[PDB]
C-alpha cells in the first residue's frame, strides 16, 4: 500500500477535502485511513536526481452506507451451496464480489472493489430459505455420497456431521460440551471455542498465546571535558 | 594561554560532537529491532505478511510453538518449515506508543 | 453490536448482516514531488585521508537514482 | 438542492434566559450543520460546527444538538454579549451549501426612557432653498417611540423620515432620529418648531422646542 | 480583507479582491458569500486546494472564481451584472484543520456591490447645534446630518474615532428624491458643549469627498 | 466513450469513467551546509620574540 | 495508437483488441552471490571506553545472518 513515507497523514487528509465526493464519503475516508491505504498505490513517475515525482492514486466509492453481507455455506445431506462470498446492495440490484482478496472489513464497514464484481438481482437473498426459490437458479454443488465438515464464520462456526463420522463442540472451560447428530448444526462463537469433526480439530475462537516483551535501557552518553588549572599557573 | 584559551575550547567541542554521533549510532543499533518493525508497519500500514526475522526472532518462535496447544506431531512440523509458517503468519500493530 | 449471523439449515449455510459499505468505482491521483536537500563536498583533509564519506555517500545515492532512471521507459 | 428553515421570524428573551433556536433540514444531512454569530454591520462568527463540536475560544454557553433532519441551537445563559442574527447552514456535500434564512433577536430589559434633544436647522443649510431640522431620542427602550412635529403647534405627517439604530451592545438601547424636510420658503414662514416625545418610560409626554430667528 | 466593491452600471463589470493575511491560499478552500438587504446568507462560489471551482446556480457561467498563489488573494469577477446581484459580498475560509468541507471561521470585511443607473452623489454635512437648555438627560446632545448622497455606504466617526461613548450613528433611509439620508448624534455632558472639542469624520468614498464640519453650539 | 464522458451514475451510486485529477503536492529541501573552523597559531610573532 | 475498443449490443460486452503478447512457459534461473567487505576491530580505545560501535556493528549483523540461517532446511 501507500506507504506513510508516501503520504503522511496530514497530506492524506490534505487531498480527501480535495476529492469530488460528497461529506458522507469524505467522513468515512477519514475514519478508515488503514483500508485507504491498502486500497491505494503509488507509482514512481519522473525520478531525476535532484528531486523526485511520484504519482498517488486514491480510490474513489461510488455508493456508501449500502447494507452489505457474507455468505458461507456447508454440505447438507449432498448440497453445498456455492455463492459464497461478500454481497452488497447495489442501486435496486446487489453486487456480488466472490474472491474473498478484494474485500476489506473494518469494524462493522466493508470496503470492496468492483473490477470484478458480478450483479445480481434482490431474489439471490431469497435462496438462502429454500434451495429451490423459482425467482432464481440457485447454483449448487452436489454429490451421491455422505460429506462431513465444517466453515468457520465470522461469529460462529457450522457443523456438517453426517454418515458414522463423530463430531463435538468443546469449550475451553467444560470440555466437550455438545456432541452433534446427524445434520447441519450452527454454534456461535461465543459458547464454543473449538469443534471437533472427527480427526481434524476446528477453532472457533483464536487462541490467546504468551505474551512476549523486550526490554530496553536508555543509553547514557558520556563524555570528559578537559580543564586546565591556570589558577595554579598564573600564580607562578 | 592558546592551549588554555584557544585549543581546549575546540577539543571538548570535539569531545561533545563524538558523544553526540556516537550516541545517534548507539541508538539506531540498540533499537534496530524496534526500527526496523516500525519501519515495515509504515509500509504496510499496520499488518504486514509474512512475520518478518525483525518481527518475531527464531528464538521467539520457538518460545510460542511450545506453548500452542497441539500435538508434538505439529509442533514438530512447525519447526521445520518455518519459513513457511512466516509466509503464513500475519502482524498487526496493536498499541503503538511514543 | 450492529452486526449479526444468521443460520439457515434450508440451505446450511449463515449470512452474516449489518455491514455498511464502500464500492471502489473510480481513482482519485495526486502528483507528489520532493526536493533533495543536496550535500556539497567540504574540500579539506580527515583523520584519514583515503576516505571520503561525502563522496561515497553520493555515488551511494546517484547510483540508486539511476538503478531507478532505468525502470522509466 | 437542501433548503434550511428556522423559527420563529424574531425571538424575544432577556438576559439570563434560555433560548431555543430550531433548523429543520429538507434531507439528511447527517451531522454537518454550523450556527453563526452577525452583529448588525459585521461579519459572521463561528459558533458551532459539525452539529455539535463547538469551535474552540467561543464561550460555552452555546450549544447545539441533534442530527439527521431535526437541529436545535440552545443558549444556557444569555448574555448582552450575544444579541445579534443567527444563521444555520448545512454542508452534506461539496458542490451545494445553503444556508438558513435567519434568526434575529432582541431583548427584554428594564424600561428606560428617552432623552429627547431638538436640533435647529444649520446656518451653512438654510443657504440653500431647505431647512432640515432633527430630533433626536438616545438610548431608549422599548423599541417602540413615537414621534410628531409641530410647526406653529400644527401636526406634520410625511414630509420627515424616522431611523433606529439596532439594539447596544452594552446597555441594549435603541436610538430615535428624525429629520424635519421643509424648504427654505416653508421653513421661514413658522417660529414655533416642536417634537412630542411619547413614551412607556415619560410620565407624560414631553416636549422640546426652540425659535426660529432666535436660536 | 476585501475591495473594489462599488456602483456600477447594468451589464457593466466589477472586480472583489479578498486580501488573506495569516495563512497560505494555495493549501485551503476559498469561499463567497452575499447577502442581500434584509434577506439571509446566499453562498456564491469556492475554489479548493486542487482547482476544482463550482457556482451557485443563480451566477453559474457569469461569475468566475479564480486565485492567483503571487498575491495571495482570491478574487470575483462579476460579469453581467443585473439588479438582482446588488449585494454585501463577503469572502471567508476555514483557519483550523480536519477533513470534512464547509464551516467557515475567517471571514472577510465586507464590501457592497450596486448595480444601478443613478449617478453618484456626494454628501452635504451640516451640524447639529445643542439646544439652549442644559437639562433634559442631565446632559445635552448635539450631531451632523449626512443627507443627499447616492449610493452606499457612507462611515462617520467623531474625533478621527476618539470620541466613542454616548455614539449613535443611524442606518440611512432612502428619501424621495432617489437620495440616501443619515444622522449622527453623541451624548456629551452639557458642562462641555463648547469646551470639548467635536468634530464630526463623514466618508463617502464611491464619489471620493472626504468632509469635516464641526459641531459647536449655535450663535443665537 | 472515455472522450466525452467523464462519469456515468446508475441510480444512487457514481460510476467514475476517467480518473479524477488531484492536488499537486510539494515536499521542498534546502542545501545542507558543512561548517568548520581553522585554527592557526601565530608562529611568525612568536619565533620573533 | 494501435488498441481499440469494440461495443457489441447482442451480448452487451465488450472487446479491447489490439494487443501484443508475451506468454511465460518456463523459468531461468540464475546465482547470484555477493561477498561481505568485513571490518577488522581496530584495536585502541575511544573517547568514551564503554562504546565498542564496530563490535556492536557486526553483532548487528552476524545476529541478523544468524535469523536468516535458520529459516532455511
Amino acid at each position: 500500500p501507500v506507504s506513510t513515507y508516501m503520504l503522511t497523514n496530514s497530506e492524506l487528509l490534505s487531498l480527501i477535502n480535495d476529492m469530488p465526493i460528497t461529506n458522507d464519503q469524505k467522513k468515512l475516508m477519514s475514519n478508515n485511513v488503514q483500508i485507504v491505504r491498502q486500497q491505494s498505490y503509488s507509482i514512481m513517475s519522473i525520478i531525476k536526481e535532484e528531486v523526485l515525482a511520484y504519482v498517488v492514486q486514491l480510490p474513489l466509492y461510488g455508493v456508501i452506507d449500502t447494507p452489505c453481507w457474507k455468505l458461507h455455506t456447508s454440505p447438507l445431506c449432498c448440497l453445498t451451496r456455492t455463492d459464497r462470498g461478500w454481497y452488497c446492495d447495489n442501486a435496486g440490484s446487489v453486487s456480488f464480489f466472490p474472491q474473498a482478496e478484494t474485500c476489506k472489513v473494518q469494524s462493522n464497514r466493508v470496503f470492496c472493489d468492483t473490477m470484478n464484481s458480478l450483479t445480481l438481482p434482490s431474489e439471490v437473498n431469497l435462496c438462502n430459505v429454500d434451495i429451490f426459490n423459482p425467482k432464481y437458479d440457485c447454483k449448487i454443488m452436489t454429490s451421491k455420497t455422505d460429506v462431513s465438515s465444517s466453515v468457520i464464520t465470522s461469529l460462529g462456526a457450522i457443523v456438517s456431521c453426517y454418515g458414522k463420522t463423530k463430531c463435538t463442540a468443546s469449550n475451553k472451560n467444560r470440555g466437550i460440551i455438545k456432541t452433534f447428530s446427524n445434520g447441519c448444526d450452527y454454534v456461535s462463537n461465543k459458547g464454543v471455542d473449538t469443534v471437533s469433526v472427527g480427526n481434524t480439530l476446528y477453532y472457533v475462537n483464536k487462541q490467546e498465546g504468551k505474551s512476549l516483551y523486550v526490554k530496553g535501557e536508555p543509553i547514557i552518553n558520556f563524555y570528559d571535558p578537559l580543564v586546565f588549572p591556570s589558577d595554579e599557573f598564573d600564580a607562578s | 594561554n592558546y592551549i588554555d584559551k584557544q585549543l581546549l575550547p575546540i577539543v571538548n567541542k570535539q569531545s561533545c560532537s563524538i558523544s553526540n554521533i556516537e550516541t545517534v549510532i548507539e541508538f539506531q543499533q540498540k533499537n534496530n529491532r524496534l526500527l526496523e518493525i516500525t519501519r515495515e508497519f509504515s509500509v504496510n500500514a499496520g499488518v504486514t505478511t509474512p512475520v518478518s526475522t525483525y518481527m518475531l526472532t527464531n528464538s521467539e518462535l520457538l518460545s510460542l510453538i511450545n506453548d500452542m496447544p497441539i500435538t508434538n506431531d505439529q509442533k514438530k512440523l512447525m519447526s521445520n518449515n518455518v519459513q513457511i509458517v512466516r509466509q503464513q503468519s500475519y502482524s498487526i500493530m496493536s498499541i503503538i506508543k511514543e | 453490536q450492529n452486526i449479526t449471523e444468521e443460520f439457515y439449515q434450508s440451505t446450511c449455510s449463515a449470512v452474516s448482516k449489518g455491514y455498511l459499505s464502500a464500492l471502489r468505482t473510480g481513482w482519485y491521483t495526486s502528483v507528489i514531488t520532493i526536493e533533495l536537500s543536496n550535500i556539497k563536498e567540504n574540500k579539506c583533509n580527515g583523520t584519514d585521508a583515503k576516505v571520503k564519506l561525502i563522496k561515497q555517500e553520493l555515488d551511494k545515492y546517484k547510483n540508486a537514482v539511476t538503478e531507478l532512471q532505468l525502470l522509466m521507459q | 438542492d437542501i433548503q434550511m428553515t428556522q423559527s420563529p421570524s424574531t425571538l424575544s428573551a432577556s438576559v439570563g434566559d434560555r433560548v431555543t433556536i430550531t433548523c429543520r433540514a429538507s434531507q439528511s444531512i447527517s451531522s454537518w450543520l454550523a450556527w453563526y454569530q452577525q452583529k448588525p454591520g459585521k461579519a459572521p462568527k463561528l459558533l458551532i460546527y459539525d452539529a455539535s463540536s463547538l469551535e474552540s475560544g467561543v464561550p460555552s454557553r452555546f450549544s447545539g444538538s441533534g442530527s439527521g433532519t431535526e437541529f436545535t441551537l440552545t443558549i444556557s445563559s444569555l448574555q448582552p454579549d450575544d444579541f445579534a442574527t443567527y444563521y444555520c447552514q448545512q454542508y452534506n456535500t461539496y458542490s451545494w451549501w445553503t444556508f438558513g434564512q435567519g434568526t434575529k433577536v432582541d431583548i427584554k430589559r428594564t424600561v428606560a426612557a428617552p432623552s429627547v434633544f431638538i436640533f435647529p436647522p444649520s446656518d451653512e443649510q438654510l443657504k440653500s432653498g431647505t431647512a432640515s431640522v432633527v430630533c433626536l431620542l438616545n438610548n431608549f427602550y422599548p423599541r417602540e417611540a413615537k414621534v410628531q412635529w409641530k410647526v406653529d403647534n400644527a401636526l406634520q405627517s410625511g414630509n420627515s423620515q424616522e431611523s433606529v439604530t439596532e439594539q447596544d451592545s452594552k446597555d441594549s438601547t435603541y436610538s430615535l432620529s428624525s429629520t424635519l424636510t421643509l424648504s427654505k420658503a416653508d421653513y421661514e414662514k413658522h417660529k414655533v418648531y416642536a417634537c412630542e416625545v411619547t413614551h412607556q418610560g415619560l410620565s407624560s409626554p414631553v416636549t422640546k422646542s426652540f425659535n426660529r430667528g432666535e436660536c | 480583507v476585501e475591495s473594489g466593491g462599488g456602483l456600477i452600471q447594468p451589464g457593466g463589470s466589477l472586480r472583489l479582491s479578498c486580501a488573506v493575511s495569516g495563512f497560505t491560499v494555495s493549501s485551503k478552500y476559498m469561499t463567497w458569500v452575499r447577502q442581500a438587504p434584509g434577506k439571509g446568507l446566499e453562498w456564491v462560489s469556492v475554489i479548493y486546494g486542487g482547482g476544482s471551482t463550482y457556482y451557485a446556480d443563480s451566477v453559474v457561467g457569469r461569475f468566475t472564481i479564480s486565485r492567483d498563489n503571487s498575491k495571495n488573494t482570491l478574487y470575483l469577477q462579476m460579469n453581467s451584472l443585473r439588479a438582482e446581484d446588488t449585494a454585501v459580498y463577503y469572502c471567508a475560509s476555514r483557519l483550523g484543520v480536519r477533513a470534512t468541507t464547509g464551516d467557515l471561521d475567517y471571514w472577510g470585511q465586507g464590501t457592497l456591490v450596486t448595480v444601478s443607473s443613478a449617478s453618484t452623489k456626494g454628501p452635504s454635512v451640516f451640524p447639529l447645534a445643542p439646544s439652549s437648555k442644559s437639562t433634559s438627560g442631565g446632559t445635552a446632545a448635539l450631531g451632523c446630518l449626512v443627507k443627499d448622497y447616492f449610493p452606499e455606504p457612507v462611515t462617520v466617526s467623531w474625533n478621527s474615532g476618539a470620541l466613542t461613548s454616548g455614539v449613535h450613528t443611524f442606518p440611512a433611509v432612502l428619501q424621495s428624491s432617489g437620495l440616501y439620508s443619515l444622522s449622527s448624534v453623541v451624548t456629551v455632558p452639557s458642562s462641555s458643549l463648547g469646551t470639548q472639542t467635536y468634530i464630526c469624520n463623514v466618508n463617502h468614498k464611491p464619489s471620493n469627498t472626504k468632509v469635516d464640519k464641526r459641531v459647536e453650539p449655535k450663535s443665537c
